[PDB]
């Protein structure tokens, strides 16, 4: 029975091989005041602590905090003893090879895991849709990613990274949602801004057509009931907190839209394999649950490619765990067994095996 | 603030309800599924109180659902701590998280309420890692599967012990 | 045997530690000539002195007057010396930190006190109910507290004062005896109409309805004899005193009732804890023990929580002495031994010791 | 001869276009019985009438009772007919253009003003104080903006607001008071309390030091009359209630200080502006007009920015009434003349003319 972790930049997925769904799903913050609080614990006590993101873009920069967080998954959330199960890693795309080598090291000589294994978390979202070659739109809490693979392989120079996503849309509807009156501001009061988000939220197809559309009547018009009993009405938001993926403007950021980050990146491969990248793009992670997402993606990437070009985005409806749930998959084959890191060949190569072992 | 203190064998029982070892199925099927905890004869420690208790093993077999046999065990003119490992499914996962359940019941003897009040946030300290709990005043408060399901996961809960609400 | 001294605003209840009820309830006066009287001594005099309350709100004002309370308390009432006992002491809500020391001070100079302890008020009387979170209203003699409470801590930026309690309802019983030719003007007949009060005083459901009720027949007389012989008989007097606590403009007062006062107190926490907040209030203090006061609190909180909340109002047989009750039942046990505050203790720190020992 | 109407969160600011102070200055709120009264009339009546405010947080969210403010403002206070003179609006920061529409409609078709315009609160201020660029910290009644602006355009996407201002500071004071023994807790009372804040309070420049001084003499104490001929003193509340300001903790607030909100959305502009916005930070706004408050803001600042940064805080004298002052400055120059929103031009563009003619 192994551990499948999937450390993401703002929510960390965990669970054991060979289940469908994670078991744990919580922030991944580490709470002080303003002595230390991990994952839910952190949100419980609200505005007493200060709240800080170890894996805030997908990269670690505090490993102090990554070996709390992981302490808390296994022992707190997972329930299990490390030393009993081997874990299995899923790691950012461009990650140096430094923060490998530390995740290895961290494994096997904090926690003794028997066996341990790194995987790409773009690759699995690939494999898991039944590709090999094409281009995963990753976009999580923290970052976005458009990763091009070729053969399971990622592209590290066609690579682009969006500092823009669902935790960036967040405090946008914070935002917005004051133009009606409403005030959410506390720490508390995120939390329910982002359960309205994952519930209201939806991408419109044309834009400055939804927006006449809501300005003329009352059709597209929600109501949502806060946790003590007030229920408060959301428009014309529900579809310009999402369009901040594609208009990054909308937050004063200088940056391309999501839309062009994907067409982008396939431009900066090469031109044998752009028609394959174009007809296989696909989408992961928790920002592309949006509903129209997959058909906005569409006519938008097809405004930027030649005409010539078939576009094809991939939205499964699995897709919002499609990195855990790959994992997952693959950790429980039996076949699997021989791919992961001994504890024994970690004695010899040192923390430089993963290298060889996971590339 | 009572400063009654917890008793060690209260700390080694939730320390192996916790944390889960690999163990044989036979070792499976005598973990605890849920247990009570009661003041001491001198009221100066929380201990364990002897035979009430739910072991892994009795579901399915001799116990149809673990809630309401639980909830039967909760005396009704006493006070009572009380840890559940619930096993619930939500929308995107399955969960099994431990629920530190508070039963103060109005009927019990002013006593009885009074330090076990006032000596719950010493216990909770101790028994790190729980994010659960349930604090019930009456037999209304605790007997519903839905109330516990809404302190789990709220609205997000679709199952709880294997059966839907 | 440790002594357990609830100073409240109007009536000082004293007792032993292990005791079900307090052994001394006497009214917390000083009485000088118009050389000085304290408790049912001042009170026996009538109208020759002048009474002063030192603890009229809650808060001691006059720390002189307070001494010869407690001097009254300890020698005069328990009959029992300072020295030989601990004492444990009780504080109304939102009581500044430099009050807290000078209990201290007095208690280990003046009284020689060997053991010294500070506990609130309103978190005894939710301990009392079997509650660690939950909004208590405590309506005392001379003031009316909402204190929120949240894992045994009060949240004092949600904690409400209303200068409105059964002192300012015996002196409108009185205003509104006089309409039915009866004379009540001195401090004797005063603790007559008290007395009146307190037995056929009760809250009406309605209020409204009550009064055509009560225009309609004679069913709501209760024909009360006074000490001498004329035999009064209240009417609609019965529900029109305790009206004054839901509707404060009866005596001229642009303050908000108490069912408004308590939810605007649960209005003031987070949005998180409101829900436990609405069936968690539990009544307190004297003044609440009028018959139907749980009820029409219920209805009246209910009209302004949204539907969907469930509220809840805990009305405790002995909430009128639950303050002391509980300090009692905390004193006298084995394990609080350890959390008295020493002389030893004070001889070092000095009176700040009780911001760390008593929080 | 063109009126200049400055639409405060608690306070309505109005004059004549070339005047050095405001006609009129009479608190914005509406009141009806618990039929309609405006302005001081709503606190003449005190607690018979339940106040409401439609700006409170400087953004309009009840235009049926700003119409009859602006009614209240033109007739009782200015007492001119608004047919016959252009009106200047100001408005607040992140103003949403649906709101800037509804002035436009108001007072072309309500009251018929020959022409109208819109200003932003924060830009007049700047301007007023001989600046382009900078970042204003505009602290009102009931809300507090940190607006950066560059060459005269607020950047939207940097401005942060807080609710934290004068009207919170007046509670506070009002909570802090009743610990000496005072009470004030009626509406005429509050008024009372205001006073008491606008006169003696002052900012600490070391909050800490200055507690300690208060705690040892009697030279931080000031006497202050009340209408009825009393007399009190108040002590160490001095500095306590504007701390709320940098410290928003005393209040319960999670959220930052003005010092850290000021900073923050500096940080939040382009890397290349933030040097121009750290020297020239210029305060307005009531609640910035306490003693000291320059000083303390100089420090608090500094210890935040990088040390080779040179942090300048502006506070000009006539930093109360900087927004109407610039305003009517600007409407009473021959050459605005032209830049009036003229009723052809809106009988022709209709509301929208507004975002072309006022940006
Ligand atoms: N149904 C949904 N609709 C829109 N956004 C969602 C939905 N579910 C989750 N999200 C967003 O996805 C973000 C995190 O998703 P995920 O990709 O798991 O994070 P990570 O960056 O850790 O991989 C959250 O910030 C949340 O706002
Ligand atoms: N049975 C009763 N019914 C109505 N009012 C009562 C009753 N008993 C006491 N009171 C009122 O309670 C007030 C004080 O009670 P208490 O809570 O002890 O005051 P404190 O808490 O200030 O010491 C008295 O003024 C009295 O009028
Ligand atoms: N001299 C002063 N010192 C301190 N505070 C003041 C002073 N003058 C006014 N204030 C406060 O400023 C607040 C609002 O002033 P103002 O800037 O007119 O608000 P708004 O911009 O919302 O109209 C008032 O609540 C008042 O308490
Ligand atoms: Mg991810
Ligand atoms: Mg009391
Ligand atoms: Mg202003």
């Amino acid at each position: 029975a192994a551990l499948v972790v999937d450390n993401g930049s703002g929510m960390c997925k965990a669970g054991f091989a060979g289940d469908d769904a994670p078991r744990a799903v919580f922030p991944s913050i580490v709470g002080r005041p303003r002595d230390s609080y991990v994952g839910d614990e952190a949100q419980s006590k609200r505005g007493i602590l200060t709240l800080k993101y170890p894996i805030e873009h997908g990269i670690v920069t505090n490993w102090d905090d990554m070996e709390k967080i992981w302490h808390h998954t296994f022992y707190n959330e997972l329930r299990v003893a490390p030393e009993e199960h081997p874990v299995l890693l899923t790691e950012a795309p461009l990650n140096p090879k430094a923060n490998r080598e530390k995740m290895t090291q961290i494994m096997f000589e904090t926690f003794n895991t028997p066996a341990m294994y790194v995987a790409i978390q773009a690759v699995l979202s690939l494999y898991a849709s039944g590709r090999t070659t094409g281009i995963v739109m990753d976009s999580g809490d923290g970052v976005t990613h458009t990763v091009p693979i070729y053969e399971g392989y990622a592209l590290p120079h066609a690579i682009l990274r969006l500092d823009l996503a669902g935790r960036d849309l967040t405090d946008y509807l914070m935002k917005i949602l004051t133009e009606r009156g409403y005030s959410f501001t506390t720490t508390a009061e995120r939390e329910i801004v982002r359960d309205i988000k994952e519930k209201l939220c939806y991408v419109a197809l044309d834009f400055e057509q939804e927006m006449a559309t809501a300005a003329s009547s009352s059709s597209l018009e929600k109501s949502y009931e806060l946790p003590d009993g007030q229920v408060i009405t959301i428009g014309n938001e529900r579809f310009r907190c999402p369009e901040a993926l594609f208009q990054p403007s909308f937050l004063g950021m200088e940056s391309a839209g999501i839309h062009e980050t994907t067409f982008n990146s396939i431009m900066k491969c090469d031109v044998d394999i752009r028609k394959d990248l174009y007809a296989n793009t696909v989408l992961s992670g928790g920002t592309t649950m949006y509903p129209g997402i997959a058909d906005r993606m569409q006519k938008e990437i097809t405004a930027l490619a030649p005409s010539t070009m078939k576009i094809k985005i991939i939205a499964p409806p699995e897709r919002k765990y499609s990195v855990w749930i790959g994992g997952s998959i693959l950790a429980s084959l039996s076949t699997f067994q021989q791919m992961w890191i001994s504890k024994q060949e970690y004695d010899e190569s040192g923390p430089s095996i993963v290298h060889r072992k996971c590339f | 603030a009572s400063g009654v203190a917890v008793s060690d064998g209260v700390i080694k029982v939730f320390n192996d309800m916790k944390v889960r070892k690999s163990s044989t199925p036979e070792e499976v099927k005598k973990r605890k599924k849920a247990v009570l905890f009661c003041l001491s004869e001198d009221k100066k420690n929380i201990i364990l109180e002897e035979g009430k208790e739910i072991l892994v093993g009795d579901v399915g077999q001799t116990v149809d659902d673990p809630y309401a046999t639980f909830v039967k065990m909760l005396p009704d003119k006493d006070c009572r701590y009380a840890l559940y490992d619930a096993t619930y499914e939500t929308k995107e996962s399955k969960k099994e998280d431990l629920v530190f359940i508070f039963w103060a019941p109005e009927s019990a003897p002013l006593k009885s309420k009074m330090i076990y009040a006032s000596s719950k946030d010493a216990i909770k300290k101790k028994l790190t890692g729980i994010k659960h709990e349930l604090q019930a005043n009456c037999y209304e408060e605790v007997k519903d599967r839905c109330t516990l399901a809404e302190k789990l996961g709220g609205s997000a809960v679709i199952s709880l012990e294997g059966k839907p609400l």
